């Protein structure tokens, strides 16, 4: 029915601790697999933390809030979603300061938000600048995700795909250096060929096939036209329907259908175009007057894909087909081509410049190989985006966690007041990331973590990390286990933003 | 939820052996079986037992599927498979309790099976002399009709003898399909006889007693009111309009029987009922009309002369008619029957008519006649005869134990148990005759030790002794004993090879 | 509940449970299993692929191992139930060290170290013998004797050896689609043999037909000579039953003009004596058209298949024809003995002694229904084993000689990743010895008696030792002719390391909701 008091403060803790205990052992290169039982008897053995919680239904309101905050975090950056839910479950796991000390959560939130300012200040002190102009330094960053994959045979060519895609989308003139892979870098899959055939072209590709040979095959000066209106029968302002059942109604409708389309098609062929692009659909009779002028028919394109075509050639978006003019020209484009690739037709409006848009063309021997590269390249594109957003790396593999937790201990000696006791609990809760790395390797956890803290005290805090392969401690300056800064900045920010949301809930009530 | 997991595959076949062990022999007991259409039936044939008893265990279904292969290439000894191979799996359980592996019994059974196929030609005493006489044929058939219908073999051994001699000049064509059985209700088995050609129990409904026409057409539709293949809206209002349809029905049927007279066909077979006015039109144009309500009686005629059954109401089709030499009527046993005789042809069709007062009794004679034809259907091959009554079952068990004793190694255990499975068949014959089975086996081995061969069981309730099978006229088929030993050993090695059964979804 | 290591203890019991079931059907001395469909279908097999794919298990963990053997037959075609017996002992021997406090990731790191050393050991024991008739008999004998009750073990070897040897020439790759498998009833199980030509399901049904044609010209046809529709602009109109008799003669006249055209093409091209003519028309043939062709000596066949027509193109050489109006002699072929094989019920046309058919039909005969499906799954496993022997010229000794030799090579081997990977090569050496262990139980001998004798046999030379199925003595696999494939043993060690990893790499099981 309803629940209030201190029970929902402990009820939201065990709801987030249960989600964190599921995917706690799935961290690092030695991530353990998880077995999901379906009602139909199916079993998937995926060890990906985003794939486990997606196929698991939850009923708690706090546990439902735990999944969606990492799902939105997966859409922002393509790496670090498992470390968010682990850190959000460890910060709430020390319930001795929440219930036994009878402390209000406002003291904890004032201690948690004050510890959030020490997260950004410590990571900028252990950071290191990146020479992004050298292509050898960019290869040592993306290689952490290309290992144990089928794309690893072509790592020298697959790295050129993601690096050339992020640089074309990023605009240095705007200052803020925006990269959006979903719009300006729309990836499409083409069957046939091999992995070496996949390259990057500077344009937009249309997956509509060719149904008639009366089209433009090779045009050096493509005259493009964009239109928003439909090419069909004229409908009124009412919501009436079109039903053709009588022979008297079949003649009167088709005579009005032919006379309006021929009046529409006369306005576009007077400019002598090469390819027509309409927003809505194109009827079968509309192609009959269009094939006499040998124009390539392209239909069913979204409004978001329409502006990428207008920025590729420089055309004008015209609302109505009766209002065409001479300014709707595509002068400056490279070549128009309808050449088949593996018995599929594709339209090319590519150019020899950077018209603020691009696409990725994938090829492969089978359709399962097409799905393998697109899930590896999109994971690789978001990691290399964070490097070009800010050229700064952090020592990963638990080295940044012990460097941050060492700075919080010396800061807590000068932090007076009641809030110093939950302030020291965040330093021990940030140690769970190198704790599960030793437990997944199989060595003694407390024997290695105690010597890990002794190396972070006397020696330099930027070195002496954990290697998740052999099970011992190595120096992070020797191996390429470097993490991006913007990934680790949003990881500690979201883990605090989750802990500020679940601890502030003090009542769960119903109502529609 | 698991006790032995190898014993339950054998116990399901031991229940299949018990339903025919007490039903073995001329002194075997009958079985009150219930048909699936809720009909009471009394029989003792081993093939009719498995047809009605829907056995469900798939481990015992291998011996039933071996019985369907036992019915092929030989028509003798279906009860021999369910007794001997049942004794194989029962005696194999005494070896597995000691510690012997199941793969050791398998190779030991196939060794003694090939050894038993060499001793069986040594026991062939007599053979058929190919004289085509009724004295030579009925002397060997008296043993096969025994264990089916005991006491009435003196009338059955002479009737099937007169049928198979008429086919034996047709060399290489003798089969069980040439001798058909048609049951007629009557007094008893003493009034039964044998006729040539195709004989049906129903007489000619027409008034023609003899016709020499060759064209025979069969129509499965009854003689009734004609319905057009189109819609045909026929409406009547007054009594004069009803008489125009009544007289018009007889006038159209007058042209329907005239189309049979136009093609030169004077023999018509009707599956359904015949109207009285249509029966008058058949006798006007001298057409023989025979009513056959049975579908198996109609399907028999299509496979002999080629006359097919057409669903239309008398269509004049010259292509789908049959050909016969002489169709006439004969009065045999106070009942007129129709004979499809072959006068111009040499003839290879014979029909044994059986008489009786009970349909449950006459069906057991039909299984005894078809097993009598199948005894000589085997003897179209190489003629070799073996002594019956358990005479060959002791001598084969005497030589295999003598062979398995001299052979050293671990394989001597499965060879010794292959001989004792042959001892259950005289144990089945002694138990069903009310005699102590332990005394007859000792009396059989004492006379076979001195070399007195061809000694089997004396069929008598008061006499527990034995007698000679050569002087008694008891003789079995060597090919009937050849395929029975081979198929039962191949069936009993299949059950021992399968260890566990797992159900699977399609 | 139970958020602990209990998710591993339930998965190894499904592995131990699937090991104890499938251990009774390895080798020729093993037993068989029955597959009941619930409706009455009975099937007996020893193949572990059909024992896991067709057989349904209730346990969810054991359903994953059923998906392992489906991936085994796609690359090799052998060793599916031997895949289960290794991974059953691999997770059994892992439990001796996990209960002592060792992490399963450490044993996984030792299993990949034992996989690279055992794969390097397979390159030294392989024998690059020249592929001839005699060495392919021993390869076919190790594969076909495990699906046969030892009465067809001698007859079925020469049927599969001579079939693949007739299609292995000019260094061409072996294609299994060139081999046609046909089944016929009313015969014994030992009556199977090889057929040079093809087997058609329906033959000529006419009393005036020739029973055997020694030489003939085969015309490929695909035209329906039955009652067809109009090819000219007309319609089906009739006023009564007499108008239908005029219409059926005006419609069938489009058929018999083509039938007499085949006789005009027969008399033109080789119309003299010592000739022949067979029609291989796939579609239906008019029964009135069968009387018109059989009077001049033409055997007409009807009711064929689509795949059989393509094999008739390679056998005779005639191009597939679609219309009789443009009949031409380049669509004609040639064959040798064209006769009919008579059964108890049906008849089958046999077209052997072809010029260059490039297709061999295997004729498998059986008395029962389940007997036909057992040999059909045996000939597909036997032909794929010899195909692995021709394409991969190196072979390995059989009778478990590789697994005992790999147990000694893995003992004298130190790990180079850590010290705790010493149990990874220890448990991999003990789990590979389950194949001489399970071959003692199926043969009826003691398990530990022949294991000592197979391990004490060592010498200062190259010598392989295996188990004996008859006496239980040490037996050299090269001296008796027991050989396996190098490709099967390479995929055996590769697939066993992957599947035993994934069962060892789970810690929690959750109920999904799609
Ligand atoms: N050999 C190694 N030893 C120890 N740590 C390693 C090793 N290799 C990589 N790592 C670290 O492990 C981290 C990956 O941890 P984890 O699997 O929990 O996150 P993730 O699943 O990669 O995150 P996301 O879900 O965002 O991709 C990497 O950031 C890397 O720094
Ligand atoms: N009166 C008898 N004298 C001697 N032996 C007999 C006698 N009756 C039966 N037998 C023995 O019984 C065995 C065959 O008996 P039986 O007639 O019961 O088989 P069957 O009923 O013909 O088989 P099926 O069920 O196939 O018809 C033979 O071995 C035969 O020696
Ligand atoms: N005559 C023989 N004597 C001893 N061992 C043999 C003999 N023939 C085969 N083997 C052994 O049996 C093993 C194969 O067993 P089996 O044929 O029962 O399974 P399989 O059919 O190979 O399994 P899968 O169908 O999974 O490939 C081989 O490794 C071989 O060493």
């Amino acid at each position: 029915k309803r629940e209030s008091g201190r029970k929902v403060q402990s009820g939201n803790i065990n709801a987030a601790k249960t989600i964190a205990d599921i995917i706690r052992t799935c961290l690092g290169p030695k991530s353990m697999m998880k077995m999901l039982l379906d009602p139909m008897g199916g079993i998937v053995m995926t060890n990906d933390g985003n794939a486990i919680l997606r196929e698991i239904q939850v009923q708690h309101p706090a546990a439902k809030s735990m999944i969606e905050i990492s799902r939105t975090q997966d859409e922002e950056v393509g790496d670090g979603t498992t470390s968010v839910i682990i850190l959000a479950g460890e910060m709430l796991s020390v319930a001795e300061h929440f219930l036994e000390q009878q402390m209000h959560p406002t003291v904890v939130i004032s201690a948690y938000r004050k510890a959030l300012d020490d997260m950004i200040s410590t990571l900028k002190k252990i950071s290191i600048p990146v020479d992004i102009s050298d292509s050898d330094m960019m290869l040592n960053i993306i290689n952490s995700s290309i290992t144990t994959k089928a794309i690893s045979r072509w790592s020298s060519l697959a790295c050129n795909i993601a690096l050339d895609a992020v640089k074309m989308v990023q605009f240095e003139e705007n200052g803020r250096k925006e990269i959006d892979i979903k719009k300006y870098a729309r990836v499409e899959k083409i069957p046939g060929g091999i992995i070496e055939d996949s390259c990057v072209l500077r344009g937009v590709m249309i997956n509509k096939d060719v149904t008639h040979p009366r089209m433009r095959r090779y045009i050096k000066n493509p005259r493009i036209v964009l239109l928003d209106s439909s090419l069909e029968y004229k409908k009124g302002e009412s919501q009436t329907d079109i039903e053709i059942t009588r022979e008297e109604d079949f003649t009167r409708i088709l005579q009005m259908e032919e006379e309006y389309i021929q009046q529409l098609c006369e306005d576009i062929i007077q400019l002598k175009p090469d390819v027509v692009i309409t927003e809505k659909g194109i009827s079968d009779l509309a192609q009959h007057y269009l094939m006499r002028a040998n124009i390539t028919a392209i239909r069913r394109v979204r409004k978001t894909d329409n502006n990428r075509i207008a920025r590729a050639c420089g055309a004008r978006i015209v609302s109505r087909p009766e209002e065409l003019r001479e300014d709707d020209v595509g002068t400056g484009a490279g070549l128009l081509e309808i050449k088949k690739i593996g018995d599929e037709y594709f339209t090319f409006i590519t150019d020899c410049k950077d018209p603020k848009a691009c696409t990725i063309l994938l090829r492969g021997a089978s359709k399962e190989i097409l799905s393998e590269v697109e899930r590896n390249l999109q994971d690789a594109m978001q990691v290399c985006r964070n490097v070009l957003l800010d050229p700064q790396l952090v020592p990963g593999g638990g080295a940044s966690e012990m460097a941050v937790a060492h700075a919080l201990t010396e800061k807590s000696k000068a932090m007076t007041g009641v809030e110093q006791w939950p302030y020291r609990a965040v330093a021990q809760a940030l140690e769970v990331i190198p704790r599960t790395l030793i437990q997944n390797c199989g060595a003694s956890t407390i024997r290695l973590l105690t010597s890990l803290r002794a190396k972070h005290t006397q020696e330099n805090c930027e070195t002496w990390g954990v290697n998740g392969e052999t099970g011992t401690l190595v120096d992070m300056k020797e191996l390429g286990i470097w993490e991006p800064l913007a990934v680790k900045l949003q990881t500690y920010k979201t883990a605090v933003e989750t802990a500020v949301l679940l601890l502030r809930i003090d009542d769960i009530v119903s109502g529609h | 939820g698991l006790e032995e997991a190898v014993y339950r595959n054998i116990q399901a076949c031991k229940e299949l052996a018990q339903t025919t062990r007490t039903a073995y022999g001329p002194n075997g007991m009958n079985k009150m079986v219930i048909n699936h259409l809720e009909k009471l039936f009394v029989t003792n044939d081993a093939a009719t037992i498995l047809r009605e008893l829907e056995v469900q265990h798939p481990a015992a279904k291998m011996i039933v599927m071996a019985s369907h292969m036992q019915e092929q290439e030989v028509g003798d000894g279906t009860n021999f498979v369910l007794v001997f191979a049942g004794a194989l799996l029962e005696l194999a359980e005494e070896l597995l309790r000691i510690g012997l592996s199941v793969s050791e019994v398998i190779e030991g059974y196939e060794i003694a099976c090939r050894k038993a196929h060499e001793i069986l030609p040594n026991l062939v005493c007599c053979s058929a002399k190919n004289l085509r006489d009724i004295d030579e044929v009925s002397s060997l058939l008296r043993t096969s009709i025994m264990s089916k219908q005991y006491g009435n073999e003196v009338f059955l051994a002479k009737l099937i003898a007169q049928a198979c001699v008429s086919i034996f000049p047709d060399s290489g064509h003798f089969n069980v399909d040439n001798i058909r059985v048609c049951k007629i209700l009557g007094s008893g088995i003493s009034s039964s006889s044998v006729l040539h050609g195709m004989v049906f129990k129903k007489e000619t409904e027409g008034d023609v007693t003899s016709v020499k026409d060759a064209k025979i057409a069969v129509y499965s539709c009854p003689f009734d009111g004609m319905i057009t293949e189109t819609k045909g809206t026929v409406l009547i209002k007054t009594a004069e309009e009803l008489m125009n349809f009544s007289k018009g029905e007889e006038n159209l049927m007058d042209a329907q029987v005239k189309a049979i007279a136009d093609t030169g066909a004077n023999v018509v077979v009707t599956g359904g009922k015949v109207a009285d006015m249509a029966l008058h039109y058949a006798n006007k144009y001298n057409i023989m009309l025979v009513r056959l309500n049975s579908k198996w009686d109609l399907r028999r005629l299509c496979k002999t002369v080629g006359a097919t059954a057409l669903p239309r109401l008398t269509p004049p089709v010259l292509e789908e008619m049959g050909h016969c030499d002489s169709v006439y009527l004969s009065e045999v046993g106070d009942t007129q029957v129709v004979v499809f005789k072959h006068e111009k042809e040499d003839g290879a069709i014979s029909t044994i008519v059986l008489r009786g007062s009970t349909d449950n009794l006459m069906d057991d004679i039909e299984r005894a006649v078809d097993d009598g034809v199948n005894t000589f259907k085997v003897l179209t091959r190489d003629k070799r005869l073996v002594p019956g009554g358990g005479a060959t079952e002791i001598e084969l068990a005497k030589q295999i134990t003598s062979y398995g004793e001299t052979c050293p190694g671990l394989e001597q255990y499965a060879i010794k148990k292959f001989a004792e499975a042959f001892e259950a068949i005289p144990r089945a014959l002694a138990e069903n005759s009310g005699v102590k089975a332990n005394e007859v086996i000792s009396k059989l081995y004492a006379v076979h030790q001195e070399g007195n061969k061809n000694v089997g069981l004396d069929i008598e309730a008061e006499v527990p002794a034995v007698k000679d099978m050569l002087e008694a006229g008891i003789l079995d088929t060597y090919l009937g004993k050849y395929w029975a030993i081979k198929l039962a050993t191949n069936a009993a090695v299949t059950v021992l090879r399968v260890d566990q059964i797992i159900m699977a979804k399609p | 509940v139970a958020r602990a290591q209990a998710a591993l203890a339930v998965n190894i019991s499904a592995a131990r449970g699937l090991q104890d079931v499938l251990r009774t059907n390895l080798g020729p001395k093993g037993t068989m299993k029955m597959l009941v469909s619930g409706a009455g279908d009975i099937k007996l097999t020893k193949d572990g692929n059909v024992l896991l794919h067709e057989m349904q298990i209730q346990h969810p963990t054991a359903s994953l191992i059923a998906k392992v053997a489906t991936a085994q037959d796609d690359i090799t075609g052998d060793g599916t139930t031997s895949n289960v017996l290794i991974i059953g002992e691999l997770l059994k021997q892992a439990d001796l060290y996990i209960s002592e406090g060792l992490h399963p990731r450490i044993i996984t790191e030792g299993f990949e170290a034992a996989k690279e050393k055992a794969l390097q050991f397979l390159e030294e024991v392989k024998v690059s013998r020249e592929m001839d008739r005699e060495t392919l008999i021993d390869v076919a004998r190790t594969s076909l004797r495990t699906k046969v009750h030892a009465e067809l073990a001698d007859v079925l070897t020469e049927a599969v050896v001579d079939s693949i040897l007739a299609i292995k020439k000019q260094d061409e790759p072996i294609d299994l689609f060139m081999i046609e498998i046909m089944e016929m009833k009313h015969k014994s199980e030992t009556d199977t043999s090889l057929i040079r030509g093809l087997v058609l399901d329906h033959g000529a049904r006419h009393p005036d037909m020739k029973k055997r044609v020694e030489d003939a010209y085969i015309l490929t046809c695909n035209v329906s000579l039955e009652y067809e529709k109009t090819e000219v602009n007309s319609g089906f109109f009739y006023k009564s039953a007499e108008e239908r008799e005029k219409l059926v003669k005006a419609e069938r006249k489009f058929i018999e003009d083509r039938v007499k055209k085949i006789i005009e093409l027969k008399r033109k091209v080789c119309g003299d004596s010592d000739k022949g003519f067979v029609v291989i028309n796939q579609k239906g043939i008019d029964p009135f058209s069968l009387d018109a062709l059989s009077k001049e000596g033409i055997v007409a066949l009807r009711r064929a298949k689509r795949r059989n027509m393509e094999r008739l193109t390679l056998a005779c050489g005639g191009v597939a024809l679609n219309s009789f109006d443009d009949l031409s002699p380049d669509c004609l072929g040639h064959a040798g003995l064209v006769y009919e094989y008579t059964l108890g019920e049906e008849k089958f046309t046999f077209i052997e002694k072809c010029n260059n058919p490039r297709s061999v039909t295997l004729l498998i005969k059986g008395p029962n229904k389940h007997t036909l499906t057992q040999i059909k799954d045996a000939v597909r496993d036997g032909l794929r084993a010899v195909k692995n022997a021709i394409d991969d010229g190196c072979v390995v000794p059989g009778a478990g000689a590789v697994e005992v030799a790999m147990a000694e090579a893995l003992i004298k081997h130190k790990p180079s990743v850590k010290g705790r990977a010493q149990l990874g090569v220890q448990a991999f050496a003990d789990a590979l010895l389950i194949i001489p262990k399970v071959l003692a139980q199926n043969s009826g001998f003691d398990l530990q008696e022949t294991l000592v004798k197979i391990q004490a046999e060592h010498s200062e030379s190259g010598q392989l030792v295996g188990v004996d199925l008859n006496t239980g003595e040490p037996m050299v696999a090269a001296e008796v002719g027991v050989w396996d494939n190098y490709c099967v043993k390479k995929q055996l060690l590769h697939s066993c390391t992957v599947i035993a990893t994934n069962i060892l790499l789970v810690d929690e099981i959750m109920r999904a909701g799609m």
